[PDB]
RNA sequence: GCCAACGACCAUACCACGCUGAAUACAUCGGUUCUCGUCCGAUCACCGAAAUUAAGCAGCGUCGCGGGCGGUUAGUACUUAGAUGGGGGACCGCUUGGGAACACCGCGUGUUGUUGGCCU
RNA sequence: CGAAUGAUUAGAGGCCUUAGGGUCGAAACGAUCUUAACCUAUUCUCAAACUUUAAAUGGGUAAGAACCUUAACUUUCUUGAUAUGAAGAUCAAGGUUAUGAUAUAAAUGUCCCAGUGGGCCACUUUUGGUAAGCAGAACUGGCGCUGUGGGAUGAACCAAACGUAAUGUUACGUGCCCAAAUUAACAACUCAUGCAGAUACCAUGAAAGGCGUUGGUUGCUUAAAACAGCAGGACGGUGAUCAUGGAAGUCGAAAUCCGCUAAGGAGUGUGUAACAACUCACCUGCCGAAGCAACUAGCCCUUAAAAUGGAUGGCGCUUAAG
RNA sequence: CAAAUAAUAACGGAGGUGUCCCAAGGCCAGCUCAGUGCGGACAGAAACCACACAUAGAGCAAAAGGGCAAAUGCUGACUUG
RNA sequence: UGUCAGAAAAGUUACCAUAGGGAUAACUGGCUUGUGGCGGCCAAGCGUUCAUAGCGACGUCGCUUUUUGAUCCUUCGAUGU
């Protein structure tokens, strides 16, 4: 009956999955994890900005669903329609159950009062850790200020506390912006959609001249 | 470690503990010192210890009969410090007591001897 | 690539020991279902080959053709070495040696299929009925029994191992067929 | 409420190691086991005959018996709280030679090699093991590129 | 009414009092459940030691009469 | 197949990768008991080839099998048999050569003479009294297919003719039919002396006389005629019983540094200068673009 | 420097290709009277000799894959023991010891035993 | 998790002939390939019943006369063709008993000797349960079975275990209750109008704020005269359009380009029906010295609601007695 | 579950048992399995024949787990330990 | 001999009896709150126009046991429901 995560705040247990051993797990009504111009190249969007957890919370699926829409609707309103890629980096494969007590008609007595406790899966949640990102939006550097307010508006719909980090990376790639700019300035960053390809010395040699036949020609 | 403090004794602290507090073990009994015959009658045929300064020698400069020079003694039933303690359940390096005081075992033996 | 080869050539590395002869010829008659029809179909090949053939059983059940586990649907045999060159060219002018293009496996074997089994010098003989057959010509060089011995086995390598385009090369010369690009 | 029965919990005990599957190497049957030899037990999951039961994996016994395929090993089990010495007939593939004492026996071999040439000097033969004594007084020279080379405590910001 | 079964509480206090007890070290451990054809006239490899030094160092030259068995034992 | 079953790839041993050993028989041939503590077992190893018959006696030790006696077929020219080195007949010599090669050096040739009265019957040596029996081997065939009359069973009767105690049954001796057994020593006696090789070259001047220049060539070169083989092999069965001296040679001393051909492999300073000019002259070739 | 039979350890040995190869060898190869086995002399069994750049252990080559060892990650993560430490909690700091792992980069790419031979 | 098995998110490069049909074409292969399959180099995030790797704390064993090397005897069982194995029984030869620390005396029997076989609490790890002064376990320490000192009070917390006395010295405390500092000892912090706050466990209180005050981090303006303020303009190239509550400097708003100089905004507005003005920019002033924001975490405040009258233990404390 | 020896609880979680087997036991020999690719008249998404790749991805009365490739899998040989 | 260390075994009592039990329910008291409601943040939006005159989605953080479960601690030589 969708009781909130208001009184869940000692969470203890090893993650029961949605696997071949508790089959009966539902289709999620929370599916999409990423939105914006997700077909943008690496070069389009240099700025990465994360919303990073500095607690050890248990962020709900409905909290994560709500916080993406509030991060979406501010960015399609202010900084342009398709100048962003939001990546919601917490995929909630958890099982919170419920002992439901079907106590209709007040008389049955059979099923469970305190004996015995098999459960029924209702929840789905994500453990966060300290320093561990929750969502990263990728956009240009002209809309740096517009980016942080949409992450601020998403802060007030998550539990715990969260810190908004402009990352000094160049996009979603794990490069310093200077080390991205130097390594792309000769050959070595062969681009893909979200990510680049790295510094190849192996192997074997056929994709070295193919670089050299496409640096000159 | 948390039930114990230790450190590195002076020569003066070796003497004052055996002079003032040094008792000795004579056929499982505890026998004070009062003369050199209590030390000599048990450690001169086997080992070469007859005096008190013998027993102060092969304890301070750790000699080859240290095993006998320190199991001859009883455990030194020390007093209580004057001024007392520091915390007793923090390390010495936290704010003071247990573990290695390391040269400040001397100042604390002045209070206990 | 360009790793140094150094290619020491005391002889031009031609192929005297690399014959590309015929290993064996496979003659299948996949009759649909069991009964006495295979028995009158099996006896057409002792007429053709002299060897008495074997009764292959069906692996699965289909319910769409009517075959089950072990229901004895086909009859096959195999002819190896200079007696296939009876039954190859005797069934190849029936196909008027010019043969289709694939029809030629990448493994170097090739094959074809003819209906009307009485074009093999066989009189029509309505006691047995006519049949459609399955001619498969596996093909190979000397040294192909390197992976066939039980003691101290091995694999053949790149060259030797003959492509599709050297079975076609063997076919434009022997029987002088054309490859019929379809 | 189980342990009960006999290979339970031994999903990882009698597993094989990674890529150590298959055929047993042949020196496993070429080892010689004489009566009174120290011997570890680490069971082989790929030999389902003569496996020890799970309490004795990881333990160490002495060979009290040899028969045609197995060794009787006498192993200590604490059945609480007391130690019975258990006699376990265990096949040879599940049994190893202990290295623990053949680096004691290379010291009996040196407590008679060093006491041999000590008939000339005399003393100290020094035939006891000594724990790690505190170090010495020693003169660390710098020179080495004189110091500072000075750390300061600083790595947080990200 | 169904109160409290199964605990290993106190069970090592209670088993370390009369202590945790090594068995004891024997010079003569039993030969029983041991290989019986190893044992049954190695019973008589003892019973064939009627003497061991008087009539036995006679044997060191009694077989050195035939110069021992120095070669042919090498198969 | 792509990097990820290679990570999970567990090879077979080395010799089963190369066809040499069973290891399901090697486990069971080299089995010694554990209350037979370090006693060797000395199996008899006859491996055939195309133009050699290697018979050996090896016992199982950990850092390798140790070969105690090794008689080959490429020495039977010294005993009066020049061609046909891989016969059923020419195996019984290397069977008999490896038995007399080892009983003289074990001193067990005064006793355990053997069977010079070569008949093809079953022959099992009763132990010479004043002590136990003779040297035991066990036949190790590898994965030769052990069907009746193979040459690998043509060294077990050769070695048991020397006097070794190898356990038997005549089921795989050439000339013992399958309905029933039906012992017949004479076809074994024919095969021992090389009769049916002689009978084929006495049946080939009746059918196709030109095929002497085919099969049974080099009998034409060395002049061996077909009626000689029953007395070529017969007079070899005592010239082998009279000089089993192991064929030891003494070059003294030319094995190591021979003489010129150490065959070094590309010291890594060269490989990093190999791909100095391979990289530099490629972009100069790509400077021939412009 | 090698060749063979039998091995041990069981990828530093594997996999993909490429290129050499003196000599003994090992082969492929020829045949089906014999022994033997097949639907078939392909395989197996047996007789035994007319051509070599395939096996084979290799000689190797590869900014090869895998695998192996080192470095680095990192005194990091975790963790023993301590406190009348912190904080509303979640959890975090310090004391006292112990101390990883992926990856990442670099390195090498079977070692050897017995017994018979060859000598480029 | 760029290793297998299970999941799972996104794109990127393509074998292709799987197309879901296309697209310029009747299908076209005459071209863009459209997308989705399939393949390959990557990617986000993960597993009680997954794992190449792999700790800490653990489990076992060893660390010597019951020993170490010999010599040649016994054996039917014992093996070998060995009455050399392998076990055993004897003589030979071996400095200094082969880490450390300890020894509450340890060893072994018998009464199978009595009581017991409801437990309970706690750190740490745990399972069920929304939770529980709830249910169930692992580990060691405790209460039961135990006084005494401290936490006002209290089974268990902290300290310490206890013959009967004298003396001296000790963690909790030192404004009064009440033994001992209103410390000839300090630096700060904090003003709480209906519980300021006041010692662990522990007797609850959050999210989010404060131009309350205290410290701190980042960026701009600045000794070109800013900041503030008294002193100027802010209309318009035009209802371009968007538009009739309606946009004439303006809801919305695809869109977006222009005044002037010392210096004026197609301009945010309750709605000034639509208009006007007006004024928080610009810049000439006087001023002539620091100003501006954003951010952080100390205390206090706020958030903060119960029933007999009332509880830092009580009094009472505010350059403290927090 | 279970906290890296073993032990370890709850009406904790996920299942299984009360049988089947003259071979599905014993043993030798031969053999290689999942799937995948290129092929071969009728014949297709699959019938069969045949080549190449196949680290077990199959199979083993096994519920789950371990294990296993000239086998413990598949086929024959005699068999009753 | 499946209650599997192995009696040979159907109900009902509101007409009831006995020994006990707070080792055990029924109500009070205690802890607990999934359920209801009452608050505070963020602001999609509603309100002609206008995000907060009055509201207020998706989230989020608390307070409240009394209904109501859960619990079995105190009482069964009796606490009047």
């Amino acid at each position: 009956g969708r009781r909130p995560a208001r009184c869940y705040r000692y969470c203890k247990n090893k993650p029961y999955p949605k696997s071949r051993f508790c089959r009966g797990v539902p289709d999620p009504k929370i599916r999409i994890f990423d939105l914006g111009r997700k077909k943008a190249t690496v070069e389009d969007f240099p700025l990465c900005v994360h919303l990073v957890s500095d607690e050890y919370e248990q962020l709900s699926s409905e909290a994560l669903e709500a916080g993406r829409i509030c991060c979406n609707k501010y960015l399609v309103k202010y900084c342009g329609k398709d100048q962003f890629h939001i990546r919601m980096r917490l995929h909630p494969f958890h099982v919170i159950r419920i002992n439901k007590m079907l106590s209709c008609a007040g008389a049955d007595r059979l099923q469970t009062g305190m004996r015995g406790a098999f459960g029924k899966p209702q929840g789905t949640v994500a453990r966060v850790r300290i320093g561990q990102p929750i969502m990263s939006v990728r956009s240009s550097d002209r809309y740096k200020a517009q980016v942080i307010e949409a992450l601020r508006r998403a802060k007030f719909k998550f539990p715990g506390r969260q810190k908004i980090y402009v990352s000094k990376k160049w996009g979603f790639t794990k490069y310093e912006r200077e080390r991205y700019e130097e390594l792309r300035d000769d050959n070595r960053l062969e681009p893909d959609g979200c990510n680049v390809k790295y510094r190849p010395e192996h192997g074997p040699i056929a994709a070295w001249e193919k670089a050299q036949r496409d640096v000159y020609a | 470690e948390p039930y114990i403090t230790w450190g590195y004794p002076n020569l003066k602290s070796v003497r004052e503990l055996i002079y003032k507090r040094g008792f000795v073990k004579h056929n499982r009994q505890r026998v004070p010192i009062t003369d050199n015959f209590v030390i000599e009658r048990k450690l001169r045929q086997a080992h070469q210890i007859q005096c008190v300064e013998d027993l102060v020698h092969e304890i301070f400069t750790v000699g080859p009969n240290f095993k006998y020079a320190s199991n001859f003694l009883w455990p030194f039933k020390l007093n209580t410090p004057t001024g007392g303690w520091r915390k007793k359940a923090n390390h010495y390096v936290n704010g003071g007591d247990f573990g290695n005081r390391e040269d400040q075992i001397n100042r604390l033996l002045r209070k206990m001897v | 690539m360009a790793a140094v080869t150094k290619k020491i050539k005391r002889d031009p590395a031609k192929n005297p020991m690399r014959d590309l002869h015929i290993r064996k010829l496979c003659l299948n008659i996949c009759v649909g279902e069991s009964g006495d029809r295979l028995t009158r179909a099996a006896k057409v090949l002792e007429q053709l080959t002299g060897q008495q053939p074997v009764f292959s059983k069906a692996r699965y059940t289909v319910r769409s053709f009517g075959i089950r586990r072990n229901e004895k649907i086909a009859v096959h045999c195999t002819v190896r070495g200079a007696k296939a060159e009876e039954i190859l060219e005797r069934g190849l002018k029936v196909r008027e040696y010019e043969l289709r293009r694939e029809n030629f496996s990448s493994t170097g074997n090739f094959g074809f299929g003819i209906q009307e089994h009485i074009d093999l010098g066989i009189k029509y003989d309505p006691s047995i009925g006519i049949y459609g057959l399955d001619f498969y010509v596996v093909l190979g060089r000397p040294g192909y029994n390197v992976n066939h011995r039980k003691r101290k086995s091995g694999t053949v390598g790149f060259q030797h191992r003959l492509t599709k385009e050297d079975a076609m090369k063997w076919f434009q010369q022997k029987y002088d067929g054309i490859i019929l690009n379809t | 409420t189980n342990s009960k029965g006999y290979r339970r919990g031994t999903r990882d005990m009698f597993s094989r190691p990674f890529r150590k599957h298959g055929v047993i190497p042949l020196s496993t049957y070429m080892r010689v086991f004489k009566i009174g030899d120290i011997v570890d037990i680490k069971g082989h999951g790929a030999v389902q005959k003569g496996l020890p039961y799970k309490a004795y994996h990881g333990k160490t016994g002495r060979i009290f018996n040899v028969t045609q395929h197995a060794v009787g090993v006498i192993v200590n089990k604490r059945v609480r709280g007391k130690i019975l010495a258990k006699r376990v007939n265990v096949r040879i593939e599940h049994i190893h030679h202990s290295k623990c004492r053949e680096d004691f026996l290379r010291r009996v071999k040196e407590n008679e090699r060093l006491l041999k040439e000590a008939k000339e000097k005399g003393q100290w033969v020094s035939l006891k093991r000594q724990p790690e004594q505190p170090k010495k007084a020693h003169f660390v020279k710098k020179l080495e590129e004189p110091i500072a080379l000075a750390p300061i405590p600083y790595e947080f910001i990200a | 009414a169904k109160s409290k079964n199964h605990t290993n509480h106190n069970q090592n206090k209670k088993a370390h009092r009369n202590g945790i007890k090594r068995p004891l070290r024997k010079r003569h451990e039993s030969t029983l459940g041991m290989d019986v054809k190893f044992l049954i006239n190695q019973r008589y490899a003892r019973k064939g030691n009627l003497s061991r030094e008087e009539s036995v160092k006679r044997y060191n030259e009694r077989i050195a009469s035939q110069k021992g068995k120095p070669k042919p034992v090498t198969l | 197949k792509n990097k990820q079953y290679f990570k999970r790839y567990q090879v077979k041993f080395r010799r089963r990768r190369e066809g040499k050993t069973d290891y399901y028989a090697r486990k069971r041939l080299t089995f010694q008991d554990k209350n037979k503590y370090n006693t060797p077992k000395y199996r008899l190893i006859v491996r055939l080839s195309n133009k050699d018959i290697t018979v050996q006696i090896a016992y199982a030790r950990i850092e390798g099998d140790r070969v105690v006696c090794a008689a080959y077929s490429h020495e039977l020219p010294k005993y009066g048999i020049q061609v046909g080195l891989t016969n059923y007949a020419a195996a019984y010599c290397t069977g008999l050569l490896v038995a007399r090669r080892v009983l003289n050096k074990l001193g067990l040739d005064s006793l355990y003479a053997g069977c010079t009265e070569v008949t093809g019957e079953e022959f099992n040596v009763e132990p010479v009294d004043d002590g136990p029996g003779a040297f035991r081997c066990f036949l190790d065939v590898g994965l030769a297919r052990t069907t009746t009359g193979a040459r690998v069973f043509g060294a077990m009767k050769g070695a048991v003719d020397g006097g070794l105690n190898i356990p038997h049954s005549v089921k795989r001796f050439p000339g013992y039919s399958a309905e029933t057994k039906s012992f017949n020593a004479d076809v074994h006696r024919a095969h021992i002396f090389g009769q049916h090789v002689a009978d084929y070259m006495r049946s080939l001047e009746e059918e196709d006389e030109e095929s002497f220049k085919r099969q049974f060539s080099r009998y034409i070169k060395l002049g061996i005629r077909a009626d000689d083989l029953e007395d070529i092999y017969k007079k070899a069965h005592q010239a082998i019983r009279n000089d089993p001296t192991h064929k030891v040679t003494a070059k003294k001393s030319s094995a190591v540094t021979k003489k010129r051909w150490n065959a070094k492999k590309l010291t890594n300073e060269q490989r990093k200068t190999k791909i100095a000019a391979h990289k530099a002259a490629y972009v100069a070739k790509l400077q021939s673009e412009t």
